[PDB]
């Protein structure tokens, strides 16, 4: 059951004792290799914050975060870079592009740091774009893109280098209906061709209805879990 | 992706009109290696004039043999002449006296230089304007003429001058005074000073004037090294006689050696204040101008076949801006160094004084040569600065988690 | 919430201390202006202690000025003290200075003699131990001799040596014969310096009788002066007819005027450097202000005036100013070498006995209020860009 | 009646030559007294542009902008700051605090340039808060406040100075459903009573279908104009 994730008593309690805020106390997960998961939650429901977590992109004040098996919290920085570049895939809440690098250089990054052939590179960086719907804004740094389209150049970054964990923190948030149709979709069809999980937090219940998990974040504990089967 | 894949991201540390910030640390490389380059090659510039006011004219600081009759001295010479930090030694008559000219007496030292040792332990003709060798020649004993006589003496080729001795001898008696007949056999146009501080007397009339035999006075030395000449000295004389002690020369010019050594401190303790500056603006342009790049890099890291790919690349960033700061820098020390600009007060018209040219104008002063040698150090002592500087907030960056990237 | 709009500014000084290290690269603007004005306070004031060090020990003793005659012998009434108008003047005596020869009973030697007044301010007065404070009376004979000569001389008191001028000769078929006299010596002047090897102290009446001079004519008007730098430019001054100017900078002792014009170039020229490289340091935080775009634009979007964001940017400016000139002022006083001498033992051949240092109050106060007035007004140009581009912070 | 914002021939064409991207085209709006507005429409079709050049904080190439009859291409920058510090409130699309002052002080800003009493200035502050749902959230500074809770922030910021006219760039982009509703709740009460008018971009279809006024912006071209009666 339990395989690509493996989440237990990961509390993180910010701050020392005595005014310490439980921003999450025992989380436990059970994703699986291609399960869909969706995370929705009001506000200051410690869904960035668990994502950050998961991806080993802070450090737990308690409990552990088991990737593969191995655990991230003991795992080596090289391994880590490893995981990262051929595992994870993370979108943040907000953009966090490189301004310096365009739309294109800015989701051939992760190949173009995986050490991969420059004309492989190039090429699937265009189709990932094509099929996030740059075709035209591919070449514009981020400083020349709106808040969509840069929230589009990011979920494209989390899906270049084929992740099997693909981390997303509100996906959606500047996005129009149509938009994240279109994106649910391209999330669906990986899922059912390349087998990537995506664990991804939404607002939006629609969205999060059209995908098979649901789990919500409230008080720092993990309360809806509905299985139809 | 070895060569190229690893530059690129520093390459692209430019952005759209931003670039003017990536800029003031190669004008702050530049403009820290340009000002150590004309403060070394100033420095070694006063050194080396100051070596030529005190060891290369009047040697001051030897044992001074004091003795009657001295004669065995050649085994005492080849003895120190060859000791490690001794350049070569030569005997000569520091005597002092009285001079006759026109009536009048004028008081000078006697400094009976070797003729056979001149050319080649002396730096005598080398500083003569340039003459003929035999004009130099022993025997007919001609002796430089100076102007406080010749003003009133009108002598020239052909003309003998009398030269009586002081006869300040030990004894009552007068003991024929040394009577010289000096001659004229040359002319010089340089300066004064060589004729007003100065003489040559041969050394047959200085040892007949001394009522004694082949009494030689002093035993000079030339070297190149004055700090570490005391002990040096020191232990040169303790080879010589127990009984007869060697009172310290330091007081007469530790003054200046202080103001060596004061210099020497306060143009490297502001150097490395100019080092520090240099660190500070890399520190502070790769602190706050690309922290995110490094964390969402951190994010999405490559293999790994080198832990601190962000360091490489940040490596490569320093090493970059640093090279060409330190280029453009090393040009314009150079330039700036090796001569002033022909006409000074056409650039500095706006003064800011109001004032016409400049009060303080100086020309062919403030001295200065180069040792590219200390280019050398300086290009080196950049390069680590930049790569140190450039290094550190990239460790600091890359070990903090990449949830530092909202902060 | 101080209604002036010195609270941002005051918050951006203090805020993001996060992790320790943060604080440090953020006050490191001020950091770079602490330490350039600490640099230039050691410099100035150990370059003005040493000046004053050189001209106490070595110039209070030789003469500084001499004022004499142009033609013939000198006539007092034609100048005399109390008529005796210079720039920079100080101290006025009158004195006689004379190159003579002097032999004693081991060998014969060269010096000079200064003839002075005994009832004046005698720099060697408290020197002369062992005997009387004016025992040089005129017509006495009696001349003071030093240490370093004694010594080589191989003389004690008692004895007479033969001093002899070189000016006062005559003809003689043996030879010249100068003015030659026989003093006796009651002790020593032990002055503990370097010119007592060479100078001697001696009445101004003998040695105006010495020379043959006649009644009431003296060598010269001896001036203590009060500044050794204007030395050069004042020697065009107000000397009538009957004397001349001379002085130490080049016809005795002009290794040390030498030494001094080159000191003093060499000095403005590192002065020159740090004040470089302390523009190329506030040139840190001229960018460190471009560095909050966001912050001015976001500020600018709420409503305040450019003009207001130039003062906010001007204050943070000049409160790393202050902070920068009060710390250089700090470690440029207290530690200038007042913390173990700088521990010279190291192997780096520090000399710690040598301390010349004098913190002038005057120079220390202009550097730092230079310093601060550059802090502030370095953060114009950039904070009018800064307020020129239009809220259009998209991250450009 | 069309009295507050009338913006005419306003285009947008500022690039390197020939790649020059056009983003608007002709667009003409007539906002008035408590005309409670809203614009949809796809991602990079032009609208964060479009509310950041009528804010007076970019610059037109063409047409004019005039906000109570004096248009702001010609004016100064003390009156465009003093138009912007109390008749316009802008949330930018992002959250675009300031990281170095806490959320009440981030807040209270306006008030503060202002030169307003600290005595009503902390007041007012605090009842923006505690409306909007960060009582409780006024001690943590915006790089420990989250997406919706910095969203809330910038909301709060616009709305304590009761602007006439409050621009607002996906204010619910980062928000759950409860949030959005309160907030959409409290930009109604302060349109009724405060008589504030509201221009707000928003992607949610039923948050627009509870506006007033809605108008598609797309291509640089105002599409759809919906009057019920
Ligand atoms: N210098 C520029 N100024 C304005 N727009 C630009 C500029 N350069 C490029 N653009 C493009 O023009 C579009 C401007 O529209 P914009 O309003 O930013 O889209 P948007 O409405 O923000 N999409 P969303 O993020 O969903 O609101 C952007 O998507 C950019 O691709
Ligand atoms: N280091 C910190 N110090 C203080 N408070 C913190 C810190 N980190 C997080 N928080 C708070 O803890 C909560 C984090 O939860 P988070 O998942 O980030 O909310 P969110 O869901 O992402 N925001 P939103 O979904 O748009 O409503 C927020 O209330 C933060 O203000
Ligand atoms: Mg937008
Ligand atoms: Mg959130």
């Amino acid at each position: 059951n339990k395989i690509l994730l493996q989440c237990d008593n990961l509390c993180k309690r910010y701050q020392e004792g005595s005014v310490q805020t439980d921003v999450l106390h025992n989380v436990s997960f059970s994703v699986g290799e291609g399960e869909m998961m969706a995370i929705v939650g009001s506000s200051g429901s410690g869904k960035s914050t668990l994502l950050h977590l998961l991806g080993g992109l802070d450090t737990p004040t308690s409990g552990d975060v088991i990737f593969n098996g191995q655990p991230m919290s003991k795992l080596s920085s090289a391994a880590k870079a490893e995981l990262r570049n051929q595992k994870l895939g993370f979108i943040y809440q907000f953009h966090h592009l490189l301004p310096d690098f365009t739309a294109l250089e800015n989701v051939a990054m992760p190949l173009l740091i995986g050490k991969k052939k420059p004309a492989e590179i190039n090429s699937r960086a265009l189709e990932m774009l094509k099929a996030v719907g740059l075709d035209h804004r591919a070449n514009h740094r981020p400083s020349e893109l709106s808040g969509g389209e840069r929230q589009r150049v990011a979920i494209a970054r989390a899906l270049v280098n084929n992740p099997r964990l693909v981390l997303a923190d509100q996906p959606t948030g500047n996005l129009d209906a149509r938009n994240a149709d279109s994106i649910f979709q391209l999330l669906g069809e990986l899922n059912r061709l390349q087998g990537t999980a995506f664990l991804v937090v939404t607002h939006d219940l629609q969205l999060a209805k059209r995908m098979s998990r649901q789990l919500e974040m409230r008080d720092g504990r993990l309360t809806a879990e509905l299985s139809l089967m | 992706s070895l060569l190229i894949g690893l530059r690129f991201s520093r390459g692209r540390r430019r952005g759209g009109m931003v670039s003017l910030i990536s800029v003031i640390s190669t004008i702050g490389i530049a403009l820290g290696v340009a000002v150590l380059i004309v403060g070394l090659s100033a420095m070694n510039g006063f050194e080396r004039e100051l070596n030529n006011r005190i060891l290369a004219v009047v040697p001051h600081g030897e044992i001074e043999a004091v003795d009657q009759p001295w004669t065995n001295w050649q085994e005492a010479l080849d003895h120190v002449q060859k000791v490690p930090g001794i350049a070569a030694a030569a005997p000569y008559i520091n005597f002092t006296g009285l001079v006759e000219s026109g009536a009048n007496l004028r008081a000078i030292q006697v400094k009976g230089v070797n003729p056979q040792q001149e050319q080649r332990l002396s730096a005598l003709p080398s500083f003569v304007q340039g003459d003929a060798w035999r004009n130099f020649k022993a025997g007919e004993q001609q002796i430089i003429i100076g102007k406080g006589v010749a003003d009133a003496l009108k002598v020239k080729q052909g003309d003998w001058v009398s030269i009586m001795i002081p006869n300040s001898n030990p004894e009552h008696k007068l003991m024929q005074p040394k009577r010289v007949r000096l001659h004229v056999a040359g002319i010089l146009q340089l300066s004064g000073q060589l004729d007003h501080s100065f003489a040559m007397i041969p050394l047959a009339d200085a040892q007949q004037y001394l009522d004694m035999g082949s009494s030689v006075s002093g035993i000079a030395l030339k070297m190149t090294d004055v700090f570490n000449a005391n002990k040096l000295v020191r232990d040169a004389g303790e080879v010589t006689n127990s009984y007869v002690y060697i009172k310290s020369w330091i007081g007469t010019y530790g003054y200046m050696y202080r103001d060596i050594q004061m210099i020497r401190a306060i143009m490297y303790l502001a150097m490395v204040l100019v080092i520090g500056v240099a660190c500070f603006n890399i520190v502070s342009t790769l602190v706050m101008a690309v922290k995110d790049k490094s964390g969402d890099i951190a994010v999405l890291r490559t293999l790994g076949a080198k832990d601190g790919l962000i360091r490489a690349i940040f490596v490569w960033y320093g090493l970059l801006a640093g090279l060409f700061g330190s280029l453009c820098g090393v040009i314009i020390g150079v330039v700036v160094s090796l001569q002033l600009t022909p006409i000074i007060e056409w650039i500095e018209k706006l003064i800011g004084h109001q004032f016409l040219s400049s009060d303080i104008y100086f020309i062919d002063f403030l001295p200065s040569e180069l040792h590219w040698l200390d280019v050398f150090y300086v290009l080196v002592t950049a390069l680590l600065l930049s790569l140190l500087a450039s290094w550190y907030p990239a460790r600091r960056a890359s070990n903090i988690d990449p949830a530092r990237v909202l902060s | 919430y101080q209604p002036v709009a010195l609270f941002i500014g005051l918050r951006y000084m203090r805020g993001r201390a996060a992790d320790r290290f943060g604080r440090f690269v953020s006050w490191l603007s001020t950091i770079g202006i602490t330490l350039g004005v600490m640099a230039l306070v050691t410099v100035l004031s150990v370059m003005n202690g040493f000046e004053r060090e050189l001209q106490n020990n070595i110039l209070g003793l030789m003469p500084q000025a001499i004022l004499s005659s142009e033609h013939g012998s000198l006539n007092p009434q034609q100048l005399p003290e109390t008529a005796v108008k210079l720039d920079g003047v100080n101290r006025v005596a009158p004195i006689t200075t004379g190159d003579v020869v002097l032999q004693s009973a081991r060998s014969v030697a060269v010096g000079v003699m200064l003839g002075i007044d005994p009832a004046q301010k005698d720099p060697l007065t408290p020197y002369l131990v062992n005997v009387k404070q004016t025992d040089l009376e005129p017509g006495k004979y009696n001349v003071i001799l030093g240490e370093q000569l004694a010594s080589q001389l191989g003389v004690n008191r008692g004895d007479q040596i033969r001093v002899m001028v070189p000016s006062a000769s005559q003809f003689t078929p043996m030879g010249r014969i100068p003015s030659q006299r026989l003093f006796n010596v009651i002790g020593t002047f032990a002055a503990n310096s370097e010119v007592d090897g060479y100078e001697m102290l001696v009445n101004i009446e003998d040695a105006s009788r010495l020379m043959r001079y006649p009644a009431g004519n003296i060598t010269g008007w001896r001036l203590w002066l009060d500044e050794p730098l204007k030395v050069d430019s004042l020697s065009q001054q107000k000397l009538p007819e009957g004397s001349k100017w001379q002085d130490w900078r080049d016809r005795k002792g002009e290794l040390f005027q030498a030494v001094r014009m080159e000191k003093n170039m060499m000095g403005l020229l590192l002065s020159l450097i740090v004040a470089v490289a302390a523009f190329n340091i506030i040139t840190s935080l001229g960018l460190m202000v471009m560095e909050k775009q966001g912050e001015v634009a976001i500020l600018q979007t709420q409503g305040l005036t450019p003009r207001q964001i130039m003062m906010v940017f001007m204050v943070q400016g000049a409160s790393a100013g202050i902070i920068g000139a009060i710390l250089g002022a700090a470690l440029g006083a207290l530690l200038a070498s007042q913390l173990n001498n700088l521990m010279p033992i190291i192997g780096v051949l520090l000399d710690g006995a040598a301390l010349p240092v004098a913190i002038e109050p005057l120079q220390v106060i202009v550097i730092a209020l230079v310093a601060m007035a550059i802090a502030l007004l370095s953060t114009l140009y950039p904070s009018w860009r800064a307020a020129a581009t239009q809220p259009a912070e998209a991250l450009r």
